[PDB]
């Protein structure tokens, strides 16, 4: 029309032979690209590799346990019952845990095992009304309810030491009352104590596991030699099983490593629980210049983590006058513990906590929704590999998703890394530039990526480094 | 020599309900909830998207019956503003936009559609690339057939989305039909409102992508049948379909998973089939893909006709806005739509170009309604079928001058760099529509290889 032919011009010129024959091939060869592209799209797709499958997790795989030994001493006194501890769970769902182990709430006289019973309230707790209306409470914040059935927890001698098998009975009958109340797990702790102790496990894990698979047994022992724990883990393996295999030592960090990898080892790479006790704090057992360390190593160890009642604010019971060291009291607010008034600081509650970036509550909170989303940390791979010496170095890796890398000093000098990696699989291998997610000290800034060379560690540091997949 | 007007009322809407109705649904309800922060401002930052585009789409409708030429959007702006604002909307609207908006779609397709091939796993990303490729040239190649296969395609797709969407919707009433509610607590659903518009206007960003695509039968209009009876009657028809089942599919989301659960998740839609389907939950993706595939076929057909009628007013090449007889569709035009399409897989984040270039997006429908008030009071001799009422253009106005001005005051440095793209168009008009008398070293090779790709191409010009 404008810049070109018209209709009949066109019609008897492109109308020719060899036009007509070259449309027709640019048609057929079009149809051929597009078929190659297609190949070229088929034989990419089956040339990836595969995708690994989930390992079908429990609820108890998720996160961390929180212990509650003492009812009375974990909100304070006028308000020690079962019925106050509602209240509390909306603190309890900031920490991210995702089990609540009760301590034992049961009716105990003393030492006296005719009177007893498993199946009734203590009144000084509340009745079976106000505990049904706390599972269904906790049921709606996405948090389990797991109930200690230790017998004789007012005395000594923790299982009645005259006989063993009544004793026993009346657990067998407990955990089927209390699982048609609705308890999510149980717990029973000082079973060293406990005669024939390994073939009793295997009945009530036996019973718990009838009832559903979604149902947790808790054992507890005071034990720190291996081969004992191994033995009450001959027959059971699903079975959680608490001790004091950690609060051992660790003035070095290569005591720490042997002792984390043998039992890794010795065990076969099963599920495991991570602690330091049965029912003691962490500062029972180490200074206070250790708790960030420990609380990074017990958040990335491939297991579940077990805590007790304000090891995330750090409660010290020696650090305050005359209180029993298995009760001490939270420190809710500055008005909490009432006698001596003005030994208690800003620093050592939890609402002072709850604002400091720099703090001990803070960086449980940062390291306890790590835990519980990210994907190579839940149910993801554990490598250790040779550091400097002092160091604790490993790497947690799941699949395709985002490697975790965690450096810790168990030593009081300044030390520079060394990581002589020359051992880990080739999927996972270091990269030559990680990027960092925290460190327990104050003086670094967070986000931007380090290099693993010269990677330099003040006294008492942990760092948790990231890297994604790559090649 | 004419396109011979095929589009029917079932057609039309059945193409704005297909192309409005893509990806936006199943992609964008986290970025709305990540800058709402509760679910609650989620809701009503969608229904205030689905009110503001209603109003947008009955001005539009006015306009489409008063001039009632092909080409909209830019012809209302030729009519109005002369030929320099309409070529540089015609230059956006052809290089960022439109092969962008469409690669989007074909990539979110086959990102999709491999998705039961590898369920808990990034994909290829190649493979995606080639099959969206392929997706573009099978949809251009269709195109280029017939125009009643294209309006068949468009229609059967516009159904599969549909019943898919409702498929969706009623496992969320089954799920609040067993008697307990997850979120839509009275009081809990709005715990988390946030604050500071400038972080609202980027959730109204993210809910005003998923409603793009709600003028294009003003594209395509001068081949439809009876069109000032049966465009605005498929607009009323078509655009209120869409906000409904976008605010129910979004309450249907929210009562099967939690605030952070959604936060935090890569396929909003890929988990609730997990939840509501055991085995049978790949239904859903491949649904989704089915959604998208339709979404790319009327985005194609809108803009080759766009194309065609821009080369008619000499602003484009005259090689376009040629018809192939014995099959009355514009070849070129759809083979230069095809080739940026595939030319803009090349990206490798193409994402980030929405904020680049959405305060041009609205300044020219802003600029349209000025102009179509301005021609109202100017000049009255028109024959209107439709007249709307007052204060909704203008308020219309007001809000897309609210969303220009707010985004010159939170992402300033975007707008920089797009308005620089924009003036690029400014050599390329003086070079070919102003310029006249050009040597004859420069006419007859533009008519040699235009009269090259006629032979190739079995092309004539318009004229009937
Ligand atoms: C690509 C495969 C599709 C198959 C069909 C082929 C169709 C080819 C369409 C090509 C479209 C690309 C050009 C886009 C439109 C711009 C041209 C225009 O508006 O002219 C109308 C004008 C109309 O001519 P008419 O057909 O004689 O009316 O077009 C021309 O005169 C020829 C223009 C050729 C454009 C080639 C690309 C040039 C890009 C700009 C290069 C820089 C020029 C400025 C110099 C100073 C820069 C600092
Ligand atoms: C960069 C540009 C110049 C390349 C453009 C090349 C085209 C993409 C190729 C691909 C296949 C070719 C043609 C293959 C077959 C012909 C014949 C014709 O098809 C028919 O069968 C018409 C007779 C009938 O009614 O059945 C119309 C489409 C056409 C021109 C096609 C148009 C597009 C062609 C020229
Ligand atoms: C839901 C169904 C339609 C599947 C959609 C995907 C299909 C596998 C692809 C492959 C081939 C495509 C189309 C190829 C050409 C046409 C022929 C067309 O029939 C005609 O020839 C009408 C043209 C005329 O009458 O002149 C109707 C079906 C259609 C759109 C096909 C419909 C199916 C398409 C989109
Ligand atoms: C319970 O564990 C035992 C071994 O720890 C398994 O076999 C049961 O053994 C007891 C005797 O201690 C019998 O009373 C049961 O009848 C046995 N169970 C059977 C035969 O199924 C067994 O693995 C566990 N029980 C179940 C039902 O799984
Ligand atoms: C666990 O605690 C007990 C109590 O302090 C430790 O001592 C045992 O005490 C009981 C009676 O109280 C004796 O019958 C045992 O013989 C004692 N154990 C030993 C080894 O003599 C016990 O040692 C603690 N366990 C560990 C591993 O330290
Ligand atoms: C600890 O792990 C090592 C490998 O990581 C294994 O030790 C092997 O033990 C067997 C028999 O105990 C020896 O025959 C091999 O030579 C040992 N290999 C190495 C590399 O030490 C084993 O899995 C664990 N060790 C033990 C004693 O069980
Ligand atoms: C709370 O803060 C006070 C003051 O910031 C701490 O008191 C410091 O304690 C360290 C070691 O205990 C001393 O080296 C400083 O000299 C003390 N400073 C002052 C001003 O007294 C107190 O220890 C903190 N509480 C806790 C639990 O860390
Ligand atoms: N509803 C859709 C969906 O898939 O959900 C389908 C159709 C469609 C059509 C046009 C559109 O415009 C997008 C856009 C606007 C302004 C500037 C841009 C710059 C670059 C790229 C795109 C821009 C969005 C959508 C989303």
């Amino acid at each position: 029309k404008f810049t070109g032919l018209s209709k009949e011009e066109l019609l008897k010129v492109a109308g020719s032979p060899g036009w007509v024959r070259t449309r027709w091939a640019l048609l057929l060869l079009f149809w051929l690209g597009w078929l190659g592209m297609l190949a070229g799209a088929v034989v990419i797709i089956v040339r990836a590799p595969r995708c690994r499958e989930l390992p079908a997790q429990k609820w108890w795989h998720t996160g961390a346990l929180y212990r509650i030994g003492d009812l009375q001493a974990f909100q304070g006194h006028g308000a020690g019952n079962l019925a106050g501890l509602k209240g509390r769970l909306d603190y309890l769902s900031s920490l991210k845990v995702k089990g609540l182990v009760l301590g034992p709430i049961h009716k105990n006289q003393k030492d006296d095992v005719a009177q007893t019973d498993l199946l009734q309230i203590d009144p000084n707790f509340g009745s079976k009304e106000d505990f049904d209306s706390l599972l269904q409470s906790a049921k709606k914040k996405s948090i389990r309810v797991i109930l200690d059935l230790t017998p004789n927890y007012r005395g000594e001698n923790s299982w009645f030491s005259t006989q063993v098998d009544t004793v026993a009975t009346k657990v067998k009958d407990a955990l089927e009352f209390w699982l048609q109340a609705g308890v999510d797990g149980f717990q029973v702790r000082d079973i060293e104590n406990l005669k024939d102790a390994s073939s009793f496990l295997a009945e009530w894990q036996n019973i718990t596991k009838g009832f559903s698979e979604d149902r947790l047994l808790i054992a507890g022992t005071n034990s720190s030699d291996l081969q004992q724990i191994l033995s009450l883990l001959e027959s059971n393996k699903d079975l959680l099983l608490t001790s004091s295999y950690l609060s051992d030592s660790g003035s070095t960090g290569e005591h720490t490593k042997s002792l984390v990898t043998q039992y890794l080892n010795a065990t076969g790479n099963r599920w495991c629980s991570w602690s330091l006790s049965q029912a003691r704090l962490l500062t029972s057992f180490l200074p206070a210049q250790l708790l960030r360390l420990y609380q990074l190593m017990l958040f990335t160890l491939p297991g579940t983590p077990v805590f007790s009642y304000g090891d995330e604010i750090g409660l010290d019971a020696a650090a305050l006058p005359g209180q029993p060291m298995e009760a001490p009291v939270m420190l809710w607010d500055e008005s909490s513990f009432p006698d001596i008034p003005g030994a208690v600081s800003a620093n050592m509650t939890v609402k002072g906590q709850s604002e400091d970036p720099g703090s001990l509550l803070s960086l449980f909170r940062r390291l306890s929704d790590q835990r519980s989303k990210e994907r190579s940390l839940l149910h993801g791979d554990f490598h250790a590999f040779s550091a400097g010496p002092g160091l604790f170095s490993y790497i947690r890796h799941w699949d395709q998703n985002e490697r975790f890398l965690v450096v810790l000093n168990f030593g009081d000098v300044g030390l520079s890394a060394g990581l002589q990696a020359s051992d880990l699989p080739a999927s996972a291998s270091l990269p030559a530039k990680a990027d960092l997610l925290l460190s327990t000290q104050p003086g670094r800034e967070e986000g931007s990526p380090l290099e693993l060379e010269r990677l330099k560690l003040e006294p008492h540091e942990g760092l948790l480094l990231r890297f994604p997949y790559a090649a | 020599v004419t396109l011979q007007r095929n589009i029917t009322l079932l057609n039309g809407v059945a193409i704005i309900v297909g192309t409005i109705i893509g990806s936006g649904i199943f992609v964008t309800p986290t970025g709305v909830l990540k800058e709402a922060g509760s679910p609650g401002l989620a809701l009503v930052v969608w229904a205030a998207c689905g009110v503001f585009s209603i109003v947008g789409a009955l001005c539009y409708a006015e306009l489409g019956t008063t001039i009632s030429k092909s080409g909209g959007d830019y012809a209302y702006m030729l009519e109005v503003y002369g030929s320099l604002p309409a070529f540089l909307k015609l230059w956006i609207e052809l290089l960022i936009i439109r092969p962008s908006s469409q690669y989007i779609v074909a990539l979110v397709f086959a990102t999709y559609l491999l998705k039961p091939l590898f369920p808990t796993c990034p994909v290829p990303e190649e493979a995606a690339k080639l099959v969206a490729c392929l997706c573009v040239l099978l949809l251009t190649a269709v195109n280029c057939y017939s125009v009643k296969a294209a309006t068949r395609v468009q229609d059967a797709f516009a159904a599969a989305k549909l019943l898919a969407l409702a498929l969706i919707i009623l496992l969320g009433f089954v799920q609040i039909g067993k008697g307990d509610v997850s979120n839509l607590d009275p009081n809990f659903s709005f715990e988390g409102t946030k604050l500071d518009v400038g972080n609202i206007v980027l959730a109204l960003y993210s809910g005003l992508f998923a409603y793009g695509g709600w003028n294009y039968l003003n594209f395509v209009t001068e081949e439809m049948i009876n069109p000032y009876r049966n465009l605005p009657l498929a607009i009323i028809i078509s655009l209120p379909i869409v906000t409904l089942v976008y605010v129910l599919t979004n309450l249907a989301y929210f009562t099967t998973l939690s605030t952070e659960q959604m936060l935090s998740s890569e396929a909003v839609a890929v988990d609730f089939g997990n939840y509501h389907l055991g085995v049978m939950s790949w239904i859903i993706p491949v649904f989704v893909g089915l959604s998208c595939f339709g979404s790319v076929n009327g985005s194609l057909f809108t803009s080759s006709r766009l194309f065609f009628v821009g080369s008619r007013e000499g602003h484009l090449p005259s090689i376009l806005s040629m018809i192939h007889p014995q099959l009355l569709t514009p070849v070129p035009s759809l083979v230069f739509t095809c080739v940026m399409t595939l030319l803009y897989a090349f990206s490798k984040d193409i994402f980030s170009v929405i904020n680049f270039f959405s305060f041009f997006n609205w300044l020219c429908v802003a600029l349209a309604i000025i102009g179509m008030i301005w021609l109202r009071h100017r000049k009255p001799e028109l024959e209107r079928p439709i007249k709307v009422n007052l204060a909704l253009p203008v308020f219309f106005i007001l809000a897309c001058l609210f969303l220009i001005a707010v985004s010159f005051w939170k992402t300033p440095v975007e707008c920089g760099i797009g308005f620089t793209i924009i003036l690029s168009g400014l050599p390329v008009y003086f070079f070919g529509v102003w310029w006249k008398n050009k040597p004859k070293w420069l006419l007859q090779g533009i008519f040699s290889t235009t009269v090259l790709c006629q032979k190739l191409m079995q092309v004539v010009p318009q004229e009937t």
